[PDB]
């Protein structure tokens, strides 16, 4: 609604056996006072467990105390706009008529596309699990030359499948089960992965365990199954999204020396860097969009155009021949649960 | 011009004095998040004997 | 009302925890891989780690058979869909959430894969709750809650 | 159709955010003008996007 | 003969003849096999710079 800013915060609230919920009301079973108010954190050690038990004999009197904790979260909205002007000769004496159907047309198309790139690369700042390919531990520490290239391999994905297992994330989709054609496999995948252009070929060029292929093509569980739009193929939990929009950071990798092997790379402030691409994955709840008098929807888009004529006659343009035409609208983001965001940066082959 | 310029922030509204500021800078949606309870397998196996 | 709620559920968890911490100590037929014979000979280092392999799920098989304890599965013959394997697992294990990769990773006394996924057996087949695969004998069951030594 | 010599001739219309659109009617955020006019090309930086 | 003789990634046979796919599927004029996602048609006149 208005009058009240620009954010909007709610309220999460902690279980009481989790590490988060930290507090001084605790006693132990002795009933003297202790650090911790719940009896154990998310910890499965058997001999922490028996020593924080709790425990009653006959009379119990402040024995075992406990407590509580909340957390809080927020989000805002912006504001973008862009506009063209002309004249009224250029529309008289033109060749085509219809020219301003085309411009319109043009300008609408591409608030469309700018609003998509917008949203995309806020959900790419936002992700909460990252995992980070091969032994890098940061952005500048990407590389493709050394030991061990920052290159995403199998147990990497096997590695976030375990991590989303463990936040209880909700899963998309169920598994497929084979069909009597020859040349048709089985795959059992419940997630869904959205990828760039640029990363199908290493995916392709994947080995699992055992040295197999890991990528099953769409071709071979066509047949017994549902294709999803974009869809390439599929990797152990996860089925594969091609975006052709997906961004990427160019440069943010480590410097390229001479031994580069064959990845991407990119010239910034005259020295060369490798690039980062997202692997992104979404999960179920995890986002939801602000709306500032838009009717019940993410986007309203406010259009006015002025034609020449006598109503754009002033002091400097006494006669009147120019007009304009402007688009805007406003957009905004909120985060329930970041946890349910994955995010996997590698680099990619040339 | 009078602006509404980043209240949350250090900035401060055009009206707004030097011993003023807004009431109201946010918005709550009084609908909380709230964790499900965890599902347990050894339970169910247990066969209960009267005492 | 979020603080009673969350006061149950606490209660709930406590007592699935001491359940299986009891279960846990009340073991009778114990295994330690590779060469200990205790906790404290236990090692991830030197000649021989203290992994899980195949030789120690046929003992364990073996010790069970010996002892009449009665058998909770039945075996699964094929089906005529295509990529679709056999598996005669009888008896139900439960694993923590640690274990699956180490038990994806193992291979079987040729050095073919041991680990048979769900989906291949899906059909002409009864799924279990929260069940991963089927190792040799054993239908492997993950408990998100498992309890271990540290 | 007769009467019309030889050739044939079309138009091509390109979209607003292609590289092929080359103009001077540019002015950035800050009010100056550049030398570009469309936003930005066919590029999938999140630096030059930003 | 060079497209028959190209190897994938894994060094496998990357051409698959039509005599594979004959059967469930509807084969072009002229087509010899498939690589990768083409499918490949020879032309007797296809012409050449020399």
């Amino acid at each position: 609604p208005k009058h009240y800013g620009k954010t909007i915060k709610v309220y999460e609230y902690v279980p009481l056996l989790d590490d988060r919920n930290i507090n001084d009301q605790g006693i132990d079973a002795s009933g003297a006072t202790i650090v911790n108010g719940n009896l154990y954190g998310s910890s499965k050690d058997i001999g922490n467990i028996t020593s924080k038990l709790p425990l009653l004999t006959e009379n119990g009197g402040r024995v075992n105390r406990v407590g509580f904790t909340r957390i809080a979260r927020e989000g805002s909205i912006h504001k973008f706009g862009f506009f063209y002007e002309f004249t009224q000769e250029s529309i008289d004496f033109d060749s085509d008529d219809g020219l301003m159907e085309h411009l319109s047309r043009e300008l609408m198309n591409g608030a469309t596309q700018i609003t998509e790139a917008v949203l995309q690369k806020d959900l790419l700042a936002a992700a909460g699990t990252v995992l980070y390919a091969g032994a890098a531990t940061s952005d500048a520490t990407i590389t493709g030359e050394g030991s061990t290239p920052s290159v995403v391999s199998y147990k990497n994905l096997m590695r976030l499948d375990q991590i989303l297992t463990e936040n209880r994330t909700p899963t998309q989709t169920t598994i497929i089960t084979g069909s009597r054609m020859i040349d048709t496999k089985v795959i059992g995948a419940t997630r869904v992965m959205y990828v760039g252009s640029e990363l199908v070929p290493e995916l392709k060029a994947m080995k699992d365990l055992f040295g197999n292929k890991a990528f099953i093509e769409t071709q071979h569980y066509a047949d017994a199954g549902t294709i999803m739009n974009g869809e390439v193929g599929s990797i152990d939990k996860f089925r594969i999204i091609q975006v052709p929009e997906m961004l990427h950071w160019a440069g943010a990798g480590a410097q390229a020396t001479g031994a580069n092997p064959g990845y991407r790379t990119s010239m910034v402030s005259g020295q060369e860097h490798y690039d980062v691409y997202p692997m992104l994955v979404v999960g179920d709840d995890s986002f939801t969009s602000i709306g500032f008098q838009t009717d019940g929807k993410s986007l309203k888009f406010t259009v006015m155009t002025k034609m020449p004529g006598k109503e754009t006659a002033d002091r400097n343009d006494p006669y009147g021949e120019t007009g304009f035409s402007s688009i805007k609208w406003y957009y905004g983001i909120l985060v329930k649960r970041p946890e349910r965001l994955a995010l996997i940066k590698t680099v990619a082959p040339l | 011009m009078l602006n509404y310029n980043a209240p949350t922030d250090g900035q401060k509204s055009s009206i707004d004095g030097a011993n003023s500021d807004q009431m109201q800078t946010f918005f709550w949606l009084k609908k909380a998040i709230i964790t499900a309870r965890k599902e347990q397998y050894f339970m169910p196996l247990a066969s209960v004997t009267n005492m």
